[PDB]
């Protein structure tokens, strides 16, 4: 059961990683 | 504005007033200064006392003072 | 009636979003295998 | 029947398998489980909170 | 007609060479003598009598193996004064104990007061924000855990990292073999912090450096800047637009990337720190005892854990011998924990 | 928008809320204290207070409760082990019980201090400004905790009106609750002396109280009010993280090194105990007593109590634990079921061998069984191919005296470094690793859990005082620095830094 | 029954009052000698 | 697992084995292997 | 390598933090700082005299960089030169 | 944006002596000489009785 | 001899109490607690997340 | 692109709240003891 | 740990009908 906590730990950070490229803040100008 | 009005407030509100009341210049500070120093040289002794740094006859500072 | 004058409005922008789940996950990385020891 | 209970088990093993040759590990604190689970969704239930007041402003 | 309060304050902050201050009263006495202890240790004072070695240039180390060593373990956490019931006002025999060690950390401690509350006095003198002396609250909690609170939860002074290079040295593979430090999730968020704020101040002077404005004919740009200038003298909008496309998310606020600087390294030294505190203890994070359970069952479920725990049973056995002479280890030869052949 | 990390920042200026805030905290901190005890009483076992005490089963805050008097259950069993006598409202359950109504009730006052936030009393008569004098609510606040310190150390522990404090022997054998006397001269300061605490409580709470009289009477010095910034609240803030720090250092040091205040019956023996032989010296020179009087060394060894012994175990030993080796030291090692009497290690020819300890800094150790005059004669080797001490060579067998192994000796090498192996930990005791199925790696005690959590608050708590204390004096340039700046911080452009009125 | 450690302990807190009082001396000296305005 | 010194002890390194985040890793190349080099496809199976 | 990691550390920490010390005010106390510096702003959100001033006193006046252009330069070669160095090292003990 | 602490409003001399209402605090002032006068014979007359009581619960 | 029949003389019980008087501790699926830890976090976070929200207007 | 004008806003006030949290708890009351069985 | 987490769903059940009645979102004519 702790291998399923891992890959889903580990998964989950790079589907944070996926979104904070894509899905950011687009930085505007002023 | 005045805030709510209750009877305990009333009896507490004479130990609330002096806000920005202050003693002129130093006031009592080298007093102050006195018991700090007296209080550090105390912190010291019992300081070494624990540490072994200071032994006293009378004390033994181990577990075989309990007896 | 008179409201407290103190209120004030709690923000978190997405990118602090990001930073706080960045955090909280990498955390339970690092320290998951710890727990479960 | 005692014979044949602990024949198979030192024949061919029995069954639900396990990832690998072995990973039962049930030294593994379980209790981590609800540690690692309350970690993540409580300060990330507490940063959504947050993020959608904002963005909806 | 001035009280002496404020004609002393007159001239302590008088803006001269090097700013002395309130707190160069505490600073500098300590700081001189903790600089003049160490030198002074590292190039007469002995540590034959200590650790049954030589720690000196008189007595032929280098800079690389010259240390101030700590006392025997025999003296337990003794402050060890000059005047103390240990060398009773003897300087010589104080020097031959490891007093100088106490000496050194003591006079020390208080000089990393002294020179924060430097950075407290000249920062409300300049009227600006505190915020370096904030951030030299991480190597005060690093030289506080690792120095006093680390010896101090252990049986002595003698476990504290004494002042050398080689003896910091010996102080770091202490670690691995007796705490595996290296296996801590806190020197883990210590390395991250060490690491992300070396990555953080590579990649932040580069992108400075190469978002520059033409503010100059020169081919010598470091000329062509002004301290008073108003403009700003590189280009943020592109160096957020490099690092969107090249690693896909740039910082946008100035002010954010330099707080960041700061946050990073203080915040790995703390965690660092924190982690100490617990070897203080020896509540360390040496095992994961599923692991264990499962190697000493299964003769053949070998992970590169495992092979560490091995590795520092090698350290502890035949590091004790000489690292600890108090506890007179006379391990013969064949019970020490040794591979095939080398 | 405020930022997550200030947001607690709005009772800042706010005496109402911030009252009904720290009312919060107080009914939160009651309501732990009572939820521990009870999941605690639910699962602390009083039936073996020998080989099974508090501190083995991971009982936080059981000993502190035990510690100021609290010894009986509802459940009609004592922490001693003999029955309870009408054990009343103060007991396990009843203490517990009453830091859980008393949580009640203080959230129940935070709601209503915080409905009703605008009270006169926190109006400045003056102003008409919400404002608190400090520097007054300090000596009312200063007053009470010098009157309260007094009364727990003269009624409280003395005994005149309470039931004393917990007081053991030195070596953690016989202790019981009982009423102190102050000790008021050099020996009040010895940190093992129980009579110290009364002594300490007593003369600080007179003096608390005085300085309460004095600090209620006399405003601060115009520059001394100036200088601390004694009209912000968060001075008081940085202050007070400052002093709680300094108590979680010593409050730290006294627990891992111990004294009158922390004892070993109730949270467990030091990791000193173990370094300097504290008990082991006791037990030899009890057992040499008794072979003094002409008794067989089976039946000296049999007059040892199975308590000492227990204290002698490196399992016991509050620095042998692991920062994520969670629980109590029951899951660690076993429950100790008896103890297996003293092993003496005998040569072929006769001559007693003894195990070389392990010291606490290693987590293995290698077996090595040394004479009388401490050289090697026997261990068990690493490397068998050319061996010279190995016990299969040297003949060497093990007797046990005393315990439940008394008299039975073992001579065949695997059973002989079975016991070397067990020997090296300090005193043998059999261990119950089935009913919670111990993994086999020791634990940290009550002590050494206690010291590591108050030192790393310590550790934080200082970076609280720097924080808070920067923000009180660098208030005026929290959210900046003034525009125009330069010409003050020119160098050399005036004799004082800062001074205008200094130009040079 | 003062120990000889105990005066030492007390020697080291005169002496360190002294070496406080110097350093106050000698800057309050200065300070005079050398003041501004 | 992967026998990383060549002397036919294989060396566990994955999730799936019995490791977690902290102990797992890609075992490097064998020592059998040396500087040799060993793409997919001059390995007579997967499994090997 | 160790003194361009804890260099580059102690580098990285000390212009973050004297850069911090030294932001112009913009915003409120309600606000984060931060808020007071606008992507795309043509003029600077520090007072780089003021933390050359504090750190001219703190050690003493020509221990400080007056130049952001040569501290940026300095922030990047100490970490890189050193980094560049102990990459050397282990390349060199790879030859033994 | 700026949070100043507070300066010097004025010197007072507040008025000694005055009693209010306030069961709490009545005195105008803690040092005054008529408040002092009042604290140095209830401080008096209780010493009186202690003095006399401590000699005759003795004999 | 051999102390295996030791443990086995502790008929007198040495254990960590149950939380019952008369013992209770049984077979209950531990992913209970998960699962309704899961039950409750998830769907209060998803309301809080709408009201603080809605409160803030 | 221009903005989509399905755009909609949730709303949850706090009787909802009320209504919702007792749902959650009140079913996980209901079937605690099953699912620990 | 199911009297825990009995216990915990219990009191927490009431604690919401605390919350329900008097931090209640008040009706208020028009
Ligand atoms: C501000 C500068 C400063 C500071 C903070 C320190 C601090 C320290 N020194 Mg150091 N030292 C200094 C300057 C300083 N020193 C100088 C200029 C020299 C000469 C080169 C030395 C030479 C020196 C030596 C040789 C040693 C120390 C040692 C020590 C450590 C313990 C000694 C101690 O404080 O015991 C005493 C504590 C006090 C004096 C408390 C003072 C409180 C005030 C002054 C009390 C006022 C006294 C007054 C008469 C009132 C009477 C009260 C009544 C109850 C008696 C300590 C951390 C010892 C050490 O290193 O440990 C290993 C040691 O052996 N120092
Ligand atoms: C009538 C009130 C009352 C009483 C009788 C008790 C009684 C008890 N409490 Mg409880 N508690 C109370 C209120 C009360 N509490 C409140 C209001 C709270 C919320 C904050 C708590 C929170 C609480 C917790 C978290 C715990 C207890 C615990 C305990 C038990 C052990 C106490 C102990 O030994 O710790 C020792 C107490 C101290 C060491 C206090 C030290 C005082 C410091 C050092 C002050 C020093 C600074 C001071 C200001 C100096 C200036 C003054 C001086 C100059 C004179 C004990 C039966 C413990 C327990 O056993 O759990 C059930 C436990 O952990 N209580
Ligand atoms: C000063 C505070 C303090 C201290 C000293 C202790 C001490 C103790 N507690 Mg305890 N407890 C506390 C507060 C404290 N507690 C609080 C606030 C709660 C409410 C949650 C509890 C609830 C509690 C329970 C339910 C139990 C104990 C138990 C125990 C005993 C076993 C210790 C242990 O194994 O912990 C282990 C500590 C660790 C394994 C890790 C320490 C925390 C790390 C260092 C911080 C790292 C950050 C964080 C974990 C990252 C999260 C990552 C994510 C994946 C989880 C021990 C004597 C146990 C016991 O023996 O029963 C009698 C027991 O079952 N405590
Ligand atoms: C804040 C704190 C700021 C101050 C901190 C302390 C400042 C100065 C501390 C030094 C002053 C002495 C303190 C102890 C006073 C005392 O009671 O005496 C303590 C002892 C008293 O004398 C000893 O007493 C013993 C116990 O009774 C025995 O009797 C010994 O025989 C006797 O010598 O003497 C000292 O230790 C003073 C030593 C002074 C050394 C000064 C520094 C020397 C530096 C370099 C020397 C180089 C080379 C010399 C050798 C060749
Ligand atoms: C305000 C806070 C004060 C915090 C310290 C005050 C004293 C707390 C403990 C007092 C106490 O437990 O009383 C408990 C005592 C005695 O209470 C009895 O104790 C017995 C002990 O065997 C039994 O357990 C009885 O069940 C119990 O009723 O009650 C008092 O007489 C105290 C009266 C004085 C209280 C007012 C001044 C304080
Ligand atoms: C032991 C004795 C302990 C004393 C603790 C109180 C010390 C004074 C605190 C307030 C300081 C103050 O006046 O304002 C704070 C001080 C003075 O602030 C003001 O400055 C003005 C000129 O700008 C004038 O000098 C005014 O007189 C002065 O009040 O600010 C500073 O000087 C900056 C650095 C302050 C460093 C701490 C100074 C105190 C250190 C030791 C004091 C020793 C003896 C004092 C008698
Ligand atoms: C707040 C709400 C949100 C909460 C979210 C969840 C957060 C989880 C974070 C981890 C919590 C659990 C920790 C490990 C628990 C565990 O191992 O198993 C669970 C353990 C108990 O473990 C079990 O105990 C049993 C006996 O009751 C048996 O002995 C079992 O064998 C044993 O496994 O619970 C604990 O002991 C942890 C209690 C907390 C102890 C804190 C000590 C340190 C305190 C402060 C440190 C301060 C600063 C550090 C630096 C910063
Ligand atoms: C235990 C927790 C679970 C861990 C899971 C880890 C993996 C996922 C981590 C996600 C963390 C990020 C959350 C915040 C994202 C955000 O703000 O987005 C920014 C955009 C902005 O809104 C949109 O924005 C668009 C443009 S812009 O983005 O505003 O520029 C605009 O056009 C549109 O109208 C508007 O709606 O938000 C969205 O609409 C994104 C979609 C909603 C978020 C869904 C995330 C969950 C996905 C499922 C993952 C699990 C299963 C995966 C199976 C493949
Ligand atoms: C019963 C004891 C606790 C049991 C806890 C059990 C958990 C489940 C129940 C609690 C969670 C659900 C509540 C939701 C609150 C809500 O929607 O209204 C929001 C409320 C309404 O008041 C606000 O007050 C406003 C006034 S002002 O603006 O603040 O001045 C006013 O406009 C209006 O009233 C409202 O908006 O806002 C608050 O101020 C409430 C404080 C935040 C909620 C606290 C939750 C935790 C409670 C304590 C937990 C520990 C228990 C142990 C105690 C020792
Ligand atoms: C083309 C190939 C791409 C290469 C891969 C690049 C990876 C991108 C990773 C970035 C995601 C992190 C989001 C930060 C959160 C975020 O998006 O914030 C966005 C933030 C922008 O901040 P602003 O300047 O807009 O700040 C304005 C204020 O509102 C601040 O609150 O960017 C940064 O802070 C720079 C730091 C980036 C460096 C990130 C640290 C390294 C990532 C660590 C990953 C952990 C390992 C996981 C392994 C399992
Ligand atoms: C209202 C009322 C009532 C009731 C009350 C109650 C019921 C109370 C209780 C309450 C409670 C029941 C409380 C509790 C609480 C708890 C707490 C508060 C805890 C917390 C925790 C913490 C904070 C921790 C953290 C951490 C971890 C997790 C990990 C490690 C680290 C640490 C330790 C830090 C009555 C009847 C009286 C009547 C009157 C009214
Ligand atoms: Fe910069």
């Amino acid at each position: 059961m702790e291998a399923l906590v891992y890959t889903f730990l580990l998964v989950g950070t790079l589907g944070i990683i996926f979104f904070a490229i894509f899905f950011r803040e687009p930085p505007r100008i002023v | 504005d005045t805030g709510i009005s209750t009877p305990l407030g009333t009896l507490l509100k004479p130990l609330n007033s002096e806000y920005g009341k202050v003693a002129p210049g130093w006031g009592t500070t080298v007093l102050m200064g006195i018991f700090m120093a007296l209080f550090a040289v105390f912190l010291v002794i019992i300081l070494e006392i624990y540490n072994s740094s200071v032994l006293l006859d009378d004390v033994t500072m181990s577990w075989e003072s309990l007896a | 009636a008179k409201p407290n004058p103190n209120k004030q409005s709690v923000e978190l922008n997405r990118t602090s979003l990001y930073w706080g789940l960045l955090l909280i996950f990498v955390l339970a990385v690092l320290f998951s295998s710890y727990i479960f020891n | 029947x005692x014979x044949x209970x602990x024949x198979x088990x030192x024949x061919x093993x029995x069954x639900x398998x396990x990832x690998x040759x072995x990973x039962x590990x049930m030294e593994v604190n379980i209790l981590g489980v609800i540690a690692t689970a309350l970690f993540i969704i409580i300060p990330t239930s507490f940063l959504l909170i947050l993020y959608v007041k904002t963005a909806s402003q | 007609k001035r009280g002496w309060f404020d004609v002393v304050d007159d001239w302590l902050r008088r803006d001269r060479f090097v700013f002395v201050g309130w707190s160069g009263l505490l600073l500098f006495p300590t700081a001189y003598l903790a600089l003049g202890g160490w030198f002074t240790g590292t190039t007469f004072v002995t540590s034959w009598y200590t650790h049954g070695l030589a720690s000196s240039y008189l007595e032929g180390c280098n800079f690389l193996t010259a240390a101030v060593s700590t006392p025997a373990n025999s003296m337990g956490h003794s402050l060890l004064f000059l005047w103390g019931p240990e060398a009773q006002g003897d300087f010589t025999r104080w020097c031959q104990l490891g007093g100088l060690w106490t000496f050194v950390a003591l006079h020390g401690s208080f000089s990393l007061i002294g020179f924060m509350l430097r950075q407290f006095e000249i920062a409300r003198s300049v009227k600006i924000r505190p915020y370096n002396a904030i951030a030299f609250s991480a190597p005060i909690s690093v030289f506080v855990s690792v120095f006093l609170i680390y010896p101090l939860g252990q049986s002595g002074w003698f476990f504290a990292p004494s002042f050398g290079v080689a003896a910091i040295f010996r102080f770091i593979l202490f670690f691995q073999g007796f705490h595996n430090w290296t296996l801590n999730p806190f020197h883990m968020m210590g390395v991250a912090g060490v690491l992300g704020a070396a990555l953080l101040c590579a990649i932040h002077g580069a992108t400075v450096e190469n978002t520059l404005f033409e503010d100059g004919d020169g081919a010598n740009t470091f000329r062509a800047f002004n301290p008073t200038q108003a403009e700003e003298t590189y280009s943020m909008v592109t160096a957020n637009r490099f690092w969107s496309q090249i690693f896909g998310v740039a910082f946008s606020n100035k002010r954010w990337l330099h707080f960041f600087m700061l946050f990073v390294p203080v915040t790995g030294l703390w965690m660092s720190a924190i982690g100490v505190v617990g070897l203080a203890l020896n509540l360390r994070a040496y095992d994961f005892v599923s692991q264990e359970i499962r190697a000493a069952e299964d003769p053949e479920f070998e992970t590169f854990y495992t092979k560490n725990i091995l590795l520092n049973e090698g350290i502890r056995a035949w590091m004790a011998a000489q690292d600890q002479p108090h506890e007179k280890l006379v391990f013969p030869e064949e019970v020490l924990p040794r591979g095939n052949a080398l | 928008g405020l930022p997550w990390y200030r947001v607690h920042t709005v009772v800042l200026n706010d005496p109402g809320r911030l009252i009904a805030v720290h009312l919060m905290h107080t009914s939160l901190v009651s309501g732990w204290a009572g939820s521990m005890a009870f999941y605690e009483l639910a699962v602390f076992d009083p039936s073996d207070p020998v080989l099974n005490p508090m501190w083995r089963q991971g009982m936080f805050v059981l000993p502190f409760m035990t510690r100021l008097g609290i010894t009986q259950s509802w459940g009609g069993w004592t922490i001693s082990g003999e029955t309870a006598s009408n054990p009343g409202i103060w007991s396990y359950e009843g203490v517990a019980a009453a830091h859980i109504i008393l949580s009640g009730l203080l959230f129940a006052a935070s709601i209503w201090h915080w409905v009703y936030w605008d009270l006169e009393l926190f109006r400045d008569p003056r102003t008409s400004n919400p404002a608190l004098d400090l520097p007054k609510i300090f000596g009312i606040h200063l007053f009470l905790s010098g009157l309260l310190c007094f009364g727990f150390g003269a009624f409280h522990v003395t005994g005149l009106f309470g039931p004393g404090i917990w007081v053991s022997d030195p070596y953690g054998i016989t202790g019981t609750v009982q009423a102190v006397a102050p000790s008021w001269d050099a020996t009040g300061f010895d940190p093992y002396n129980p009579g110290g605490i009364s002594a300490h409580h007593i003369a600080a709470g007179i003096l608390g109280v005085l300085a309460g009289l004095f600090h209620l009477c006399v405003r601060p010095p115009q520059r001394l009010y100036n200088g601390l910034r004694m009209g912000n609240i968060e001075t008081v803030l940085s202050s007070s993280i400052a002093a709680v720090f300094w108590a979680a250092f010593v409050v730290s040091g006294t627990m891992w090194y111990g004294s009158a205040a922390t004892p070993i019956e109730l949270f467990g023996p030091t990791r000193y105990q173990w370094d300097l032989g504290f008990f082991q010296q006791e037990i030899e020179r009890r057992v040499q007593t008794s072979l003094a009087e002409g008794k067989s060394a089976s039946q000296a060894w049999a007059e040892i109590p199975e308590k000492l012994a227990f204290y002698d175990y490196i399992g016991n030993n509050p620095a042998k634990g692991g920062l994520f080796r969670a629980g109590a030291m029951n899951s660690g090692d076993g429950i100790a079921v008896g103890w297996l009497g003293h092993a003496v290690f005998k040569d072929k020819q006769g001559n007693e061998l003894f195990v070389r300890r392990m010291p606490t800094f290693f987590e293995t150790f290698p077996v090595v069984l040394l004479d009388k005059d401490g050289v090697v004669r026997a261990d068990v080797p690493f490397r068998r191919s050319e061996s010279k001490y190995s016990i299969e060579q040297v003949g060497v067998s093990v007797t046990f005296y005393g315990g439940e192994l008394d008299g039975v000796t073992f001579s065949d090498p695997a059973t002989v470094k079975k016991y070397a192996r067990r020997a090296q930990l300090g005193e043998i005791f059999e261990f119950d690793r089935a009913t919670l199925q111990s993994d086999g790696v020791f634990r940290t005690s009550p002590r050494g859990w206690f010291t590591f959590a108050h030192l790393c608050f310590a550790l934080l708590f200082f970076f609280g005082h720097i924080w808070h204390g920067a923000r009180t004096i660098f208030r005026d340039v929290f959210a900046g620095i003034d525009a125009d700046l330069d010409e003050q911080v020119e160098f050399g452009a005036f004799l004082k830094l800062g001074d205008t009125s200094t130009r040079r | 029954a003062a120990t000889p450690s105990l005066n030492n302990l007390i020697g080291s807190v005169v002496a360190g009052g002294l070496v406080l009082a110097a350093i106050a001396g000698a800057i309050t000296a200065v300070s005079n000698f050398d003041s501004i305005r | 697992p992967v026998d990383i010194d060549g002397i036919r002890e294989p060396v566990s390194g994955s999730l799936l084995y019995g490791n977690n985040i902290i102990t797992g890793a890609i075992i490097p190349t064998s020592n059998a292997i040396g500087l040799h080099f060993y793409p997919i496809w001059e390995a007579a199976s997967l499994d090997e | 390598g160790v003194a361009g990691v804890f260099g580059g550390s102690l580098f990285s920490a000390m212009h973050g933090s004297l850069v911090t010390s030294s932001l112009i005010r913009e915003t409120t106390e309600n606000e984060s700082a931060n808020e007071g510096y606008k992507f795309g702003q043509e003029e600077e959100t520090y007072n780089i005299v003021a933390a050359h001033g504090y750190f001219g006193r703190l050690i003493f006046q020509y221990a400080s960089f007056n130049n952001s252009r040569s501290l940026h330069f300095f922030l990047a070669a100490w970490p890189v030169v050193g980094i560049w160095f102990t990459a050397l090292g282990i390349s060199t003990m790879a030859f033994n | 944006a700026v949070n100043k602490a507070g300066g010097v409003v004025g010197a007072f001399t507040p008025v000694a002596d005055q009693v209010s209402t306030d069961s709490l605090a009545p005195y105008s002032e803690v040092f005054g000489l008529q408040r002092f006068r009042e604290c140095e014979l209830i401080h008096g007359r209780w010493a009186m009785l202690a003095c006399l009581g401590a000699l005759v619960q003795e004999g």
